[PDB]
């Protein structure tokens, strides 16, 4: 700026750490997104040897989305929630870089691995599933107690630390930090709560918990419980999938459903009789999960159709499932070898 | 925006931006080579009022305006008024503050239009000439503001605690409007850089009780707070109202603004 003090300007520029001087990352892209691209990065100034994740925020400047993501990451600190290490503001291109510890694994790739072994195992260490679930709930609970919602929870967003000091530790990542007016109506559906599909106007704690329920059904079976063809909040076939698994809610199960904007469309399109022999029990039995297991009863509390009847994250952490043998381990791999491959470089 | 509401004791606000008063005055001595201590306080008052005016034009809620005010105080707690023109910084702070919210959006044209209009209609006694900066200057300044604040954007304020206290008192109709108003005036001082919000809130509610001759001695006794720090804050509030009496910003600000140190141009 012509009329911004020169000395100040050159002094800040002399001292300003630039991402490209401190990290080697070109060619090492490991993820893409509308939100921004992620690189595996190693530290040039070799006083370190761990891997790091560099997120380059999409677009230029500080958008409302960027501003909120920096603002909240800057404050949040929990072992089960990805931890911002550093922000780089690159003044030449007005690009923003965020620095995280690198996480080798995630549940999208872990689950896909076990599903591959069904062609030719379902989560080998005994308490891996339990341990994963417990840590997901722990970190979601931290966010919920800070009145921070995730709003886009799914297996790809549940990272898992590999070899290192945090081996086997879950790291919830990629919160949806900006949603205008906290609205899902503003610019897959497999993890979306039924109230969303019937036109809920706001994200809630309970919508996150449904997604956790879906992830937990997927860890027990390796299939997405609410898998649907890839064909406005109302999505008919996704509702059809939910009901084939769960059954159709009775008036008593979800009294306030009649207040949903899309309730009348649901009545136009669907009939209770279509699903009369459908239940979560029957679904999970066909995937070799016992209906009288503590695992099943917690799962059913998490996949409750009425959001107000859905258990909270804190109540789910207190569930006796986590007291039954085997206990959850801080390393979900419980000292066993990690058979999951490392990250392919996109 | 309840995001992070209970987390003040582990917050970047508390761990990084509750400053020591002595460090503050020490870093202030550089701009005291051009301005007396009165004149520096009068400036501070002026740009609080400038930031408030902008916030109102843009229909921002008080908490957003407060955050903008706090961004501004942080920047000049470290740096001289000459490093970036505070006429450019004040609207930058408002814009940045407002993007920390997800309910609403302040467009570029709307920001620039608000800055131009507010200086002309409400501050022509201090500014003869029209607002000279374009949006490209705003975006530049944003980057330096973000850098300086170490990306610490979440800021706690006394309004939330104050509501809890008046509700607890069972005195919301009698006391909230005044107390709220006194909380606004604390931003004319350094207090938000020196004490946690709930302590400013308590100080404000005490002063409101004194003005309305309401006996609250037992309520305050029943708290567990460093009351000497509270008294410190009351004394700053009382003094501010004495500086406000004796200050005519409309007559004085053009002259104090001419004494402000000026940016060095490039070679
Ligand atoms: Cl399915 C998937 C594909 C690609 C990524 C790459 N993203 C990441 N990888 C490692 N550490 C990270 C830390 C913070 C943010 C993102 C990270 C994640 C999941």
């Amino acid at each position: 700026d012509d009329k911004m003090d020169y000395d100040f300007k050159v002094k800040l520029s002399s001292e300003r750490e630039r991402v490209e001087d401190l990290f080697e990352y070109e060619g090492c892209k490991v993820g893409r997104g509308t939100y921004g691209h992620v690189y595996k990065a190693k530290r040039k100034d070799g006083k370190d040897d761990k891997d790091y994740a560099l997120k380059q925020i999409e677009g230029t400047g500080i958008s409302m989305s960027a501003c909120r993501e920096i603002a909240l990451l800057r404050e949040l600190k929990h072992p089960n929630v990805i931890s911002l290490q550093k922000v780089f503001l690159s003044h030449a291109d007005r690009k923003v870089w965020l620095l995280f510890d690198y996480a080798e694994h995630d549940l999208w790739h872990i689950i896909k691995f076990h599903r591959a072994s069904k062609a030719n195992p379902v989560q080998l260490p005994r308490g891996m599933v339990k341990s994963l679930l417990y840590q997901i709930l722990d970190g979601i609970h931290y966010l919920h107690a800070n009145w921070v919602l995730h709003r886009d929870l799914k297996p790809a967003n549940i990272l898992v630390m590999g070899e290192g000091p945090e081996r086997g530790r879950v790291k919830i990542a990629d919160m949806g930090f900006a949603r205008l007016f906290n609205s899902p109506l503003k610019p897959t559906f497999w993890y979306r709560a039924p109230e969303l599909l019937l036109g809920a106007r706001h994200y809630t704690k309970a919508i996150d918990i449904w997604a956790i329920g879906c992830i937990f059904a997927e860890l027990l079976t390796s299939e997405p419980i609410f898998h649907c063809r890839q064909e406005n909040p109302y999505h008919h076939d996704q509702l059809d999938r939910i009901f084939n698994v769960m059954g159709f809610p009775a008036d008593k199960d979800w009294e306030d459903i009649k207040k949903m904007p899309e309730h009348s469309t649901l009545m136009k399109d669907f009939r209770r009789n279509t699903y009369t022999n459908c239940s979560l029990i029957k679904y999970m039995e066909k995937h070799k999960v016992k209906p009288d297991s503590k695992a099943f009863h917690l799962l059913q509390k998490l996949l409750t159709m009425d959001p107000i009847k859905r258990i909270t994250s804190e109540q789910a952490m207190q569930d006796p499932y986590f007291l039954e043998d085997p206990l959850p381990t801080s390393d979900v791999f419980a000292g066993c070898q990690i058979p999951y491959p490392k990250r392919e470089f996109l | 925006d309840k995001a992070m509401a209970g987390n003040f004791w582990q917050s970047s606000h508390y761990l990084q931006w509750i400053l020591d008063k002595q460090d503050l005055l020490k870093e202030r001595q550089k701009d005291l080579k051009f301005l007396s201590e009165e004149e520096y306080w009068k400036l501070q008052i002026f740009f609080t009022n400038v930031i408030q005016a902008l916030g109102e034009h843009l229909k921002l809620r008080q908490q957003v305006i407060a955050t903008a005010t706090v961004y501004f105080k942080r920047f000049y707690a470290r740096y001289s008024l000459k490093s970036i023109d505070p006429v450019l910084m004040a609207p930058t702070c408002v814009f940045l503050a407002s993007k920390v919210e997800e309910f609403g959006v302040v467009s570029n044209t709307r920001l620039i239009a608000a800055a131009t209009s507010v200086l002309k209609t409400r501050f022509s006694y201090a500014f003869p000439k029209e607002f000279p900066y374009r949006m490209n200057h705003i975006l530049e300044c944003e980057f330096y503001l973000l850098e300086l604040m170490d990306c610490c954007l979440i800021v706690y304020h006394p309004y939330r605690p104050l509501l809890q206290y008046v509700q607890d008192m069972g005195q919301e109709d009698m006391l909230l409007p005044l107390a709220w108003r006194i909380v606004n005036d604390t931003y004319r001082t350094d207090l938000c850089l020196l004490y946690p919000p709930f302590m400013i809130a308590l100080a404000c509610l005490h002063v409101a009780c004194v003005v309305q001759q309401k006996d609250a001695r037992q309520w305050f006794a029943e708290l567990s707070v460093d009351m000497e720090k509270i008294l410190e804050i009351i004394r700053v509030i009382l003094k501010l109202y004495e500086q406000w009496k004796n200050f005519d910003e409309r007559k004085e600000m053009a002259t104090i603004l001419s004494k402000m140190p000026k940016p060095k141009p490039p070679p």
